This record gives structure tokens, C-alpha cells and sequence, in this order.
């Protein structure tokens, strides 16, 4: 698995691969690992599928629950804290093989400067968190390949379009060096999923746009 | 115990008659909620779930307890099964059971009266549903509108001659404020709390109409 | 004690008599439930188990509590043993025990009157059974019809004169709306109808609404 | 207290007088239970254990609770020790205990009256035992017959005069219905503790057979 | 609150007064229990422990509960410590405590009057002890006889004039039935003795032909 | 231990050996492993004797209990389900060595066909059950020998008498290959026990019929 | 064990083999592993028989319990979530040897396009689920052979009948390479069980049809 | 330890040795292992002394408790069943080394045949029970030597005296081959203890009678 997230001017993007595995056998090709969790936040999770989806679902419910009860959504720090508390809650089962590490990407509407209102938060198995002041982050078995790719490609991020492209390209480098991460499947038309978040909210990027960037990257390396 | 039941019923009745009124009516776009509310932050009309809204008249802390408990019920059910399994009739039913219990077993009955409204899911064709739950747990669904709190009969009469199906948002709001005005004993933006269940919103149908937008809709 | 139990029975009786009426009668095909009910979505008639149905008069939340507990009981017994071990007599008995306890020990007695009905299993030959359980837990065996709620004696007398065994669905429905009129003018929009249809292979409960119901009232 | 209990005792006595009557008689073959019961599926007479039977008068849900409770007691006792340790006297004892508690501590006393009967085990020679237990837990050991429910004085008088020991099944049955009228299949529920059966003595006599024994 | 207490006391006293009577008296062979009891299988006289017997008057289910609770206490203490640590005094004391608790706190007081009796262990020379426990938990140490239930005064009066220490079993039984008359036969009596001569279990019922042989002749 | 059970037209028959062992040592020669649990049901159990008997007694009371409480006996499916639940209940104890597998034989009074009313139910340690369509079943350390014997002898089963012979012969083959299963002891006159069940109920097969069948086999194998 | 499920235009089909084993020993030849749990839903389960049968039974009860309590059946998503919660609930016992994995086949009456309303859901031991968008799926010790077979045979699926055929041929390949999956027994006349679900509901496939299709495949391979 | 029990015309006899050990060390020589538990029943226990004595004491208390509460003693089946439940209750502790195995001997007053009213019941660690039809039984580290001695000597039992003699002789053969079983101590004059039970109840055999039968055996084998 690899999930990446990166900031661009005025927003944030998150993208994740589609592969599901049990050992060496490919048990899924179209799996979704990146979720809209609230109107201004998206969550991607890595690890055991049962636990990963359970986390995303419950987490979205927890946020919306707070919002309907109290007439206002949680502060972004409060959202970080709730994901952290959820992860550490799972540490005992995670020790026994039921691991789930999340990555959080959002737009803070109460931020001082709307230019830099994007937020990227990564976690560890103890529920440790990091609010990233360097623009990108990744989680999963391909995260080091993806992060090392973005280290070289991040300078080319100037708007939402270049940032999305760079995200898919790091997911491509991850899938190229990590067999548990699925690259673009040109025969079945299965590509990574991505969510873009700006001041207008969080929307899932249309699959055609990922197919265009994917084949764009593939040819970018064929020539 | 005929003593106790009569006295509790009268305590609840007098409690609601003393309270400001709330109107909920079905229109072409879904369901409209209009309530007499001077406050800026304390709210008698609320979202329960995706296509389900809540309105209450009576003592604030009591119907707020019921609103929060209703949200707990909806969120737990949607998690246990699926969001689409959460329905207006279910929340109306839980409130009937809950208020029956409270009315029979609490130290003091709840001086509250409730409306649960549901509109169809995006892209579907389904008539709005409105439910009225009273202080002892009696439940009734009404096809067009519900009135709660204060002196109801003047307001309901005004609606039952004033109400037309498939009204515009402006039309339904105007008739609603007229009917509320018939029962008050002095209204405007600063004096109203307004919200709609919008059958055109893609997922969360509840949305509020405040300030400049509300004024633009009241001038028609 | 005497005065207080008198007070409970009076409260319950009065609550039921203020409530709209429901009738259940055995016909050639099984059991017919007809209830006066304006509501489009709130039910006085319900399925309990494969061949077992439930009808009620009184406070909705209360007979709704009893309905859910009945379903709970039946599904648990069928699971612990086998589906064919769930009988109408068993559910009627559990309702008798339940309403007895409620009536004597709860803060307020339940303003309800209950009917449990059972038809035969598919391909088997057994005559329908009707049970009346009243607010104090008394249980009664009825072979032909049950009336509950509102002004009962006019409805019961209209049925005592017009009822015939093994009538067709349309005829029994006509009798039922007639007797209901005699007490507490009645179309689809104001009636709730359902049958325990002994010819269904497993789940006998079935609703007749809208086009079908109007088609039967003509 | 003394007034409250008098009121409870009266609520029970009046409630039981409004109900239908039940009679139990020792006869040559064991014990006979005859009850006025219009119902097709609700039964006032039940088996408790191999040689022990149960009959009741009053409010149905209440004596059915006592019936189920008795079967529970008897079966757990037979499992915990041995089947042969289960006796009528002990079931009558737990019924006296239980109805005492009910009568003093429940929201409403039980409007019921109970008879526990026991016949001898197969091949043994023992006079049947009859026990009456009333709403307050009073227990009385009766040698020939028990009457319960409704207006008991006419029925008990009819038996007292007409009762014959070691009667035949037809003999005891006809005396029993005779006293009950002071009544066809549809109106009667009949069963016996038949001391001649090898283990489970309880036998219901329904329909055709019952009709056969009444008409003579 | 005192209104509730007098009401309970009168309910219990009335209930005990309407019940049948029982007498227990110490004689040369130990203690004799004789009670007016028509029943053939329900019992008012019972063994508690090796040398301790129990008698009761009043409502059956209630003193039957008390009888079982006494049997539980005796067996539990005898197992927890040793048999010879179980004494009549101790059982009388626990009955006083239990009946006080019932009388103040249960839904209805117990309509019972109790006698706990103990004879000496085999080969010892201790004089029998009689204890009377009443519905409110009052406890009385009695040396010669105890009468309980119904109209006590005439039977106790007959005994005061007719009781002699160290009577024979036949004599003591005849004084006992004679005292009972003031207020009959096998079918109407239940009798048992705490027999100080039996090596372990001193309790012993005297039934039917043996009893009849011992009444008059 | 070997317990066999087989269907015949209009009935079912169940039979079991008499041997009790502790390892190699014979601790009994006359034990009963087949019990009439109900007027139309018999249970035979293999495994730890203490649990096998406890299972038999508790199951029989459970059935009568339901019958006295609800006035009607359990459906045959309900009886299967309650026994299965009992086995699964014992699984933790069984994994520590207190294992007992039952075999259930009954006559279903609610079946349509009076000759398809026989029922044979086998179980596993988790309470899994199988209603046997193929006519016979066995349980115990000799069950494999007994089932392969019945595989060759079942074709000659036409009534209760021949069915009982095939049963005794299957137990004979089991005892012939398994030292934990006891054969007919002709010096002491101890023979397998059998229960026969038809439309008239479940009755114990008397000793004398089983002995003559035994001597018939012992003769035929000489 | 092998269970297959595949989508065809306007419906879905599910099929399962009939073999029961204890290690290498055959303990059953007619067991049923596919159940109609709901008017528009069928479940097949692989693993320990006791746990599998309990699963199917208990799941059907939960679905109908909901339906009677709330007057409407669960959405398909709700059904999946409840099966997943049940599996995950068993995860500890599965880790100790009582493992049971289900496969869910249904027809979603609330789907927009009635011809593509068929649904196939697979699970893992922790209750992970996946709604299959690729047309077919399998579970059990032969699931890989069946999946590889259907990978080549799926293009021939144009209606319910051809889909039922590729399903039976996939169970044939499964049994051909896996001894724990039993192929068609032409001597006893025992063939896989199958369920079809379309807009008119869930119906059990008649055995004679499956017998036909089996003999067609056997003939075609001779 | 060795405890023997045997049936004679109209009664039963039970006798046990007097040796108490800790491994190879003799920690007791006057120990009693056979107790009168009620007017017609005796129990002998082998195993851990703390648990053996606890069993006997608690069992006797249990029987008299029932008798006083219910006015009539337990039937013999009830006595067997409570002792069995007690052993099974102690099974967990027995696994960690605190084992106690009972042998029960009684005279059933409610039995049909007065001279077949004798009863001998042996148990296993799970509380399995066996009512012995064959006249004798034993328990303890010497039980197999005693049972083999009685197998040859039981034909000589014609009355209580001969039965008592065979009993003492089986204890002699037990101690002769088993060091944990104590033989007759002629220096200290300590002999096995014995209880006899007939229609008149259970009584302890006087020390002197057992002494002279023991001297008879010793003399007769020298
Ligand atoms: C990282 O490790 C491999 C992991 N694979 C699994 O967890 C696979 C997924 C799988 O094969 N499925 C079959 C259909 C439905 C799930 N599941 C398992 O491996 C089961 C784990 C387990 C083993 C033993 C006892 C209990 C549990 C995976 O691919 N995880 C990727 C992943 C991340 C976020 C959301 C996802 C949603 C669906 C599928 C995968 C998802
Ligand atoms: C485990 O397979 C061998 C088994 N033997 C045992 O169970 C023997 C039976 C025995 O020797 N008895 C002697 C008197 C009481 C029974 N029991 C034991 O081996 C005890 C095992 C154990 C040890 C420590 C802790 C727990 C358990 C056996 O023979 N089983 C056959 C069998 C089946 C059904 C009913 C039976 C009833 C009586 C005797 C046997 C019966
Ligand atoms: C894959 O594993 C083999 C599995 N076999 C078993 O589970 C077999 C089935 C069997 O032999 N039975 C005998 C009569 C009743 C069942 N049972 C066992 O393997 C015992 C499991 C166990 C052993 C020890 C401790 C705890 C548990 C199997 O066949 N599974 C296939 C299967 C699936 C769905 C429904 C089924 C119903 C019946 C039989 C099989 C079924
Ligand atoms: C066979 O097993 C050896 C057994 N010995 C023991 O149990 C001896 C008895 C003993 O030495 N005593 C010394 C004074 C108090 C008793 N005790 C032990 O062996 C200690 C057991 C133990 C070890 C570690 C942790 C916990 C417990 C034995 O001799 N048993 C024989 C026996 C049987 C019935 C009644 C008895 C009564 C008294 C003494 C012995 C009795």
C-alpha cells in the first residue's frame, strides 16, 4: 500500500493505490483507500483492510456526530486528536496483526492565511502525530519510495494540477519498487484514487483525470 | 394514579401552551421549519440525520436532551447498519417510546412537543413525511404541516386555509410566517429561526436560512 | 390494593375505549386483520412469526413495545430450537405473562389490547386460532373473530349477526368494514388491512394496500 | 399491615371465587382431575413429574407461572439427586413457600388455588396424596378429594355425600361431573394420574374417549 | 412507626392464637415433643442437630422456612468447626436474631412461635435445656416445659399442677396429652423425643402402633 | 467403544458394545452406552464415560422439560439443535480430554412418509451434525470397522429383524479389529445392547434376541 | 470445499460442492454449503461445518428480525456490514481452529440499473469485505482453481443458464485439482447445489438441471 | 492405599489399610480411610489425604442435611449422583495433584430383594460411576493386586464372616505387592479397618476380630 498527500498553493491533495494483498497473492485490484471524511477533510489509511475501513467509517461518523450535537464542526486540532486517540486505542490489537496507520489531509477554514490553510498530518502506531511543515507525506509499505520521489519532484508544485500530477507520480515510483502497491492498470482502467481539498471543499478527483495523468507518466518514462 | 396522570398531563399541557410556536410544512423543495426564536445561538430546529430534521417546542433543556439522544440513536444505527437504513419513521418511533417512558416514570414529565421530518434521498421521488410526537408519547404523521407550542388552533386554522401543496420556498415561508403571526402575543429576521430540509442537496439535506438571505426571502 | 387495582383497570379500560378499533376474523384462506387507521406508515397490524400475526388497540408506543418483544421472543425461540417450535399459543401465553406483570408492577399499566393469530403451516390442515390478551393479562380462545379498541359492543354485535365461517377474502373484508362502521365513510386511506394467508409457502403475513385494497372494497 | 393483608386476602378470595371450578378425586386407579375449561388450548391441569400432577383455579397467567415454576423445580431436583427423590409433599412444600412469598411481597397477590397430587410408583402400594395450597401459602393434606375455584361449598357437599372410595374411572368421573354441576366435552378438561403406567402417570382424556366415559 | 409495630405484634399474636398447640417437656429420658397435628405428612416437630430438636406453632410455610434455616445454620457450623460446637443455645440465639430482623423488616411478620430443645451428649450428665423464641425475637430460657400456639394458659396451667421431674416416657406422655386436652389420639397427634440415651442422633419420632401402645396402654 | 445405528423400513435400530477401558485395562464388561432418551429417541455416546452419561441424562431431562412446559414435544430438528448445542458447550472441556461424541437415532412422527420417518444423526466435537441419508452411521474407536462392515451388509436390511442382525454383525467386526470394543462374552453371557424404534415408540431389544443373533454370527464364522 | 458466485445480465448465481472431510477422510457426500438467507440474498460458507451452519442460520435470523422490527428489509450495504460484524466477531475462535469464511451473493432491488443489480461480496477472517466489480468470485480450498477456470470461461456468460454452466464447470475444475472439493458423483446422483437470484427473487436451482450440465462437461472432457 | 468392598448374602463389607505416605516416607500408620457416612452407607477414599477426608466429611454432612430437610433419606441413586458430582467438582484440583478417588458400599433399604440389597460403586477421576454387578471392587495403588486376589477367592464367601476374611486377605495381598499399602502391623497391633452393612445398618467391625483373621492369614501362609 502507498498513500501520499501533498500541499499546493491554496489546497491539499491525497492519493492512494488500489491493490489488496494477502502475502504474495493479489486479492484485490480496485480497492479504495482514500476517503472523504468531512466536507474539508480526507483520510487515507494503510494496513489491515477490515481495520482500515472500520477506522475511516467510525472516524467520519465521530466527526459528523460532534457537528450535529454542537452546531459547529470540530477544530482541526480536535480532529487530529480524535484520530490519534482512535489509533492508540487500537495499539493492542495492532500488536497482534490488526494494524492500521492513517494519513490525514485537510483544509483548515479557521486558518490565518487561506494561502497556507492546507494541512497534512501523519501518524504512527502509538497515535503519535505530525503536522507537516514540508509539504508532503506518505504512509504504507511504499511510503519511503514515494517520499523520496516527492523529495525530487516537489519543487514542480505550483497549482492544484501540477500537485495532483506529482502525487500520482510518487505513487507510481512506490508501485514500481513495492509489490504490495498497485500501479496503473492500463488493461482494466484501474488507477489510484485522489481527493482534492481547497476553500470550495473536498471533492474526489474524476477518474478520467487520473487515467490521463497515469498514461502521461507512463509515456513520460517510455521515451 | 388517575390523579397523578391527570396532573402530569396538565403540567405538560400548560408548559407547552406557555411556549413559543414552531411550524413545519412540506413544500415543493422538501420540508420547511419556521419557529419564533429571539436567541442568536439557542436553536429549536436541528439536523438529526442526512435526510431527517428535528424541531421542538417547549422547555429548552428537555427538548435539547431529546435532540441529542435522537442524534445518538441515528448515528449508532447508521454505523451498525448503513446510513440509508436510518429513516424518519424510526426516529419518530424512538421518540414516541422515549417520551412514553419519561411521561410515565420521570419525576416530572417533559414539557416538550416534537416534530421529526424526512425528505427523499437525492434523485428519488418520495413525498415528505412529518411526524408529531406529544408529551405522553402519542405519535401522529401529518401530510402537509405540523404546528407545535403556544396556542395552536389559530395557527393551524390559518394554515389549513392558507396551505397549498408544491409551494415555492418564498410562498411556503410567507404563509408560514403569516400563520405563526396569527398565534403570537412583533416578528422579523431577528425574531425567527428558519431552516429547510432541501431534497436537492446531494447528501446532507438540512440547511439554514439566516440574515440577508432570509430577509430577501421574506420580502418575497 | 383493591382501590388501586380498580384504578389501574379503569385507567387502562378508558385508554383503550378512547382508541380506534381493530377487528380480526378467520376466513376461508386464513386470518384477516382490518383496522381503522388514517396513518400512511404507522402500523397496528404486524407479522410475528412464519404463521403468526399480531394486531392491537390502544397506545401506540405501548403495543409497539409489546410487538417488538414478541418478535424478539419468537426469533429467539425459533433459533434456540426450531422454527416449527414457535406456536401462536406460546406467543399468546408470553403476552399474558407480560401484561400481567406490566399491569401489576409498572408505573403505569399499558393501555393496550392484543390479538395473536395463527394459521396452519403450508400443506398442513389446522384451523386458525385467535387469542385476545387484555391489559391485565387475561387470555381468551376465539375461533371466529376478535374486536379491540373504541366502542366494542356495536362492532361485536354487527359481526355476531353478519359473520359466516369460511367466507372469501372480499366477503370477510366487507363484513369487517361494516362492523367497524357500526362503532367508532371508510376507504383505503383510512384503513389498514393484512392477512395471514395459509397458502403462502412460509411467511404467511401479507399486506393488502392501495390498488389491491380498493380493488377488494368495490 | 393487618389491614393491608386483610385487603390482599380479600382480593385473592374474591378473584378466585369469580373463576371456574376444579375438582380432584382419589380413585381406585390413582387420581382424577376434572375441570370446567371451555378453552381448547389453555389448560388448568398439568403434569409436574413422573407420578405428580398439578391442578389450579383462578387467573391463568398466574397459575401458569406457578405451573412452569413447579416443573422447573421438580426437573432440577430430579437431575441434582434422583428421579425417585421427587415427591408430591416436597412440591406442595415449595408451593406453600412460594405463594407465601407472593402473598406477602408481590405488587398483587396471586388469585389462585393449587392442588398437587401424587400416586404410587409402578408396582408399589401407596394411597394417593392430595394437597391443597391456597393464595396465602396455607397447605392442607386431604385424604379423598379437593375442590377449588368458584362456589366450593355446593361441590364439596355433593362429593362429601356422594363420594365412594376405590371407585371405577367411570364411577369417579360421573360423581365428579355431578358435583361440578352443583357439561360436555367442549366444557370439560379431564386427566388422570394413572398409577398403572410404568413411569409417567399423567394421561389426558380428551374428546372421543372422554365422551365414551361420560355417556352411560 | 409505633402504630406499625403494634399492628405487626397484634397480627402475629392473633395468627399464633388461631393455630394449633404444641407442648415440649423435659422427662427422665430427655425431652418429649407432642403437638396437635391432624396431618399425615406435614410436620411441626423436627430434628435440628445431633442432640437438638425443633418445634413450632403458627403458620406452616413460615416456621418451615425457619426450620430449614436452622438446619442450614447447624450443618454449616458443624462442618466449619466441629459437630460438638453446635449447641441449643446457639440455635436459639440465631433464631432470636433472625426473628427480630423479620419482625422489623419483612413485608409481614412471621406468625410463629418456636422452641429449640437440647439434651446431653451420650454419657454426659447435663440437664435438658428448653428455649422459647417469640415472633418479635424475644427469647426465654425454660427449665421444665414450653407450650405454644392457641390458648396456652389452660395447658400450661394443667402442666404446672401435673408436671413432675424425671417422669417416665409413658407418664410424661400422659401428662402431656392430658394438658393438651384442656384447650386426642394417634390420628390427631405428632410426637417425638430427644432421647439422651441414643449414641449420636437423639431425635426419634414415635408413630402409629408404638405411639398408640404408649398412650394409655 | 462402538455404537452403530441404521435405518430399516418403518424404523431405526441402534446398538452398542459393553466394554469400559482405561488405556489397555478393562474397567468394565457390562456398561450401557445406548439410552432411550425419549419415547421416539435413543442416544448412544462414545468417549469419556462420565461425560457420556451426563450428556445422556441431561439431554433426556431437557426434552421432557420442554414437553411439560409447552405441552407438546420438540420437533425432531429442535432435538438435533439442542443436542448440538450441548456438544459445542462441552468443546473446551473436550480439548482437555473430556470428549464425548453422541449418535442420535429417532422416529419423526411429523414426517409425511411412514417409511422415511427414521432419522440417524451423527455429530462432531464442535456440535456440527449430519442427518444421514445413506442409511447407517457409527461412532467410537471401532466406528470405521463397523461402517465398512455395514457398507457390505446393508443391502440385506429389509425389516427390523435383519437390521438388528446387521447391527450386531457390524459390532462384531468392530470388536474383531478394535481391542477397545468388546465382543459377545459367551462365558459370562454379556451381549451388545440395542434399542429399536418404530411408529410404536422406542423399546429395548431383549437380551435373548441379541444372544441368538450373536451365536448365529459366531456359528457362521466357524 | 469450493463455493463459486458469478454475475450475469440481470442476475447472479452461486454454487457449492457437497463434500465433507475430517483430514483426508470423507465424512459426508451430500452436505449443503449454499443457503437462501433472504428473498434476494444467498450465502455460501467454507470452513468448519458447525461454525458455517451456525453462521448462515444466525445471519438469516438477523436479517428477518430486522425486517419484522422495522417493517422494511436492510439495504444491501447493511446486510454486508452485519455479516462482516459477525465474522470479525468470530475472529478469536477462528484463530483457535473454528474458522468459517462466507461468500455473499445477492440482487439489490434498490440499484439503479436492474440488469447490473447483481452483487458478489467476499470476506476475510477479520471481516474485511470487498464488493466484486470483476464478475465472479470463490471461496474455499479450491477457490483458486475455480477462479482461474472462470477467468477463462466467463466470456461465455450471456444469460442465467450459461452462467450456471460456467459455475458448474468451475466447481468441476476445483474438484479436479482439490481433494477437499467433491466433484459430481454419477453413481449416487449427487451434484453441486446452486441458487439463482434475479429481479423475481432467489430460487434454488433444480438438481436435474445441474445433473444435465455436469454430464455435458464430463462428456466434453472425454 | 487399598480399599476393598465385597457383597455377601444379605450385606456388604468394606475394609481399608492404615498406611499414610509422602513419597517413599511413611508418615502415618494408624490412618483411617473407611467411614460410616450414614446408617446404611460407608465410603473409602484413596489419594490425597486432605481431599479424601474432606470428601468423606462433606459427603456425610450432605446426606444428613438432605435427610433432615426433606424428612426422608436420599435414594441410593441420589447418593451415587451426589458423590459423582463431588468428584467431578474436584477434577480441576485433581489435575494439579490433589486427587481423591472414592469407593462406596451400601445396603439399599428401598431395594426389591433383601439379600441382593448390597451395593458397591466405584468411581473414576471425572466422577464416572459404576455399580458393580460382580461382587467386589477395590481402589488405590494396590487395587489391582486386591482385585486379582478376590477374583480367585470370592467363591468362598458364604456369610459375613467369610466375606470379611476374603476382604482382609485381599488387603494382605495388596500390601504384599504394594509398598504404599500397609500390611498388618503385629508389633504395634494395628490392623485394617472394616465396616459391615446389612439390614440392621452399618457397623464398625471390632479391632480384635480383624486381628484374629489377620493372624489366621499370616499363620496360614508361613
Ligand atoms: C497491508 O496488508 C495487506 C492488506 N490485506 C488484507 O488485509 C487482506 C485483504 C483481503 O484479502 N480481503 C479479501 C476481500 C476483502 C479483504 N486481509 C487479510 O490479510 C486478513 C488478515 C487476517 C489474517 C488472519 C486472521 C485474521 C485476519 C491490504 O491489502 N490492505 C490494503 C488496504 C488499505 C486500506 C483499505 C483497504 C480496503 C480494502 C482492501 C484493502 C485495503
Ligand atoms: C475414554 O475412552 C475409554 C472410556 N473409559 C473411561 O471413560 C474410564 C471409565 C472407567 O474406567 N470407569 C470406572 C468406573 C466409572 C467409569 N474413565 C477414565 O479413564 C477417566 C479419565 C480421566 C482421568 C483424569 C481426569 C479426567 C478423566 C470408555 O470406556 N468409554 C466407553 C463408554 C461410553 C459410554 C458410556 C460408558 C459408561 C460406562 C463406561 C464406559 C462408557
Ligand atoms: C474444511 O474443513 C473440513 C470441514 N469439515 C468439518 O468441519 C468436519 C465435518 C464432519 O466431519 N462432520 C461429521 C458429522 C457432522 C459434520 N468436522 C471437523 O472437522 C471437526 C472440527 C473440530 C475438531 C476438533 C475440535 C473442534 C472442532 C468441511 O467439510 N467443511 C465444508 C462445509 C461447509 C459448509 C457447511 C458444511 C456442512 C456440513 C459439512 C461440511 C460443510
Ligand atoms: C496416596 O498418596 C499418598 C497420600 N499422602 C498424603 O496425602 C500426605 C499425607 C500426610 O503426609 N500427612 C501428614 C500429616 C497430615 C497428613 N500429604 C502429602 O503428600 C502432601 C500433598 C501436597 C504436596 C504439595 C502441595 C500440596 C499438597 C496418602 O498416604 N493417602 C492415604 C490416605 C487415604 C485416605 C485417608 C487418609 C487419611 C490420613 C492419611 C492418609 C490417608
Amino acid at each position: 500500500t502507498t498513500i501520499v498527500a501533498l500541499k499546493y498553493p491554496g489546497g491539499v491533495v491525497m492519493a492512494g493505490d488500489r491493490r489488496s494483498t494477502q502475502g504474495n497473492m493479489i486479492s484485490g485490484r480496485d480497492v479504495r483507500k482514500v476517503y472523504i471524511t468531512d466536507d474539508y477533510t480526507a483520510t487515507g489509511i494503510a494496513g489491515t483492510a477490515a481495520v482500515a475501513v472500520e477506522f475511516a467509517r467510525l472516524y467520519a461518523v465521530e466527526l459528523e456526530h460532534y457537528e450535529k450535537l454542537e452546531g459547529v464542526p470540530l477544530t482541526f486540532a480536535g480532529k487530529i486528536n480524535r484520530l490519534a486517540i482512535m489509533v492508540r486505542g487500537n495499539l493492542a490489537a495492532a500488536m497482534q496483526g490488526l494494524l492500521a496507520l492513517p494519513l490525514l489531509a485537510g483544509y483548515d477554514i479557521h486558518a490565518s492565511d487561506p494561502q497556507s490553510a492546507g494541512r497534512i498530518v501523519s501518524f504512527d502506531a502509538a497515535g503519535g502525530w505530525n503536522i507537516e511543515e514540508e509539504g508532503y507525506q506518505a504512509v504504507g509499505s511504499g511510503s519511503l519510495f514515494a517520499k523520496s520521489s516527492m523529495k525530487k519532484l516537489y519543487s514542480q508544485v505550483t497549482d492544484g494540477d501540477s500537485g495532483l500530477r506529482v502525487a500520482v507520480e510518487a505513487l507510481y515510483d512506490a508501485a514500481d519498487d513495492d509489490s504490495a502497491t498497485g500501479g496503473p492498470d492500463l488493461v482494466r482502467g484501474i488507477f489510484p484514487t485522489a481527493v482534492i481539498i481547497d476553500a470550495d471543499g473536498a471533492v474526489d478527483v474524476p477518474e478520467s483525470r487520473i487515467a490521463e495523468l497515469a498514461r502521461a507518466i507512463i509515456e513520460s518514462r517510455s521515451g | 394514579m388517575e390523579q397523578a396522570m391527570r396532573e402530569r398531563s396538565e403540567l405538560a399541557r400548560k408548559g407547552i401552551a406557555r411556549a413559543k410556536s414552531v411550524v413545519a410544512l412540506a413544500y415543493a423543495g422538501g420540508v420547511l421549519f419556521v419557529a419564533e426564536n429571539p436567541s442568536r445561538s439557542l436553536q429549536k430546529i436541528s439536523e438529526l440525520y442526512d435526510r431527517v430534521g428535528f424541531a421542538a417546542a417547549g422547555k429548552f433543556n428537555e427538548f435539547d436532551n431529546l435532540r441529542r439522544g435522537g442524534i445518538q440513536f441515528a448515528d449508532t444505527r447508521g454505523y451498525a447498519y448503513d446510513r440509508r437504513d436510518v429513516t424518519g419513521r424510526q426516529l419518530a418511533n424512538v421518540y414516541a417510546q422515549t417520551l412514553g417512558t419519561i411521561f410515565t416514570e420521570q419525576a416530572k414529565p417533559y414539557e416538550v412537543e416534537l416534530c421529526v421530518a424526512e425528505v427523499a434521498h437525492y434523485g428519488e421521488t418520495k413525498r415528505p413525511e412529518l411526524y408529531r410526537i406529544t408529551y405522553d408519547g402519542s405519535i401522529a404523521d401529518e401530510p402537509h404541516f405540523v404546528v407545535m407550542g403556544g396556542t395552536t388552533e389559530p395557527i393551524a386554522n390559518a394554515l389549513k386555509e392558507s396551505y397549498a401543496e408544491n409551494a415555492s420556498l418564498t410562498d411556503a415561508l410567507r404563509i408560514a410566517v403569516a400563520a405563526l403571526r396569527a398565534g403570537s402575543a412583533t416578528l422579523g429576521v431577528a425574531s425567527l429561526e428558519v431552516a429547510v430540509l432541501d431534497a436537492n442537496r446531494p447528501r446532507r439535506a438540512f440547511r439554514r436560512i439566516t440574515g440577508s438571505a432570509l430577509q430577501a426571502l421574506l420580502v418575497d
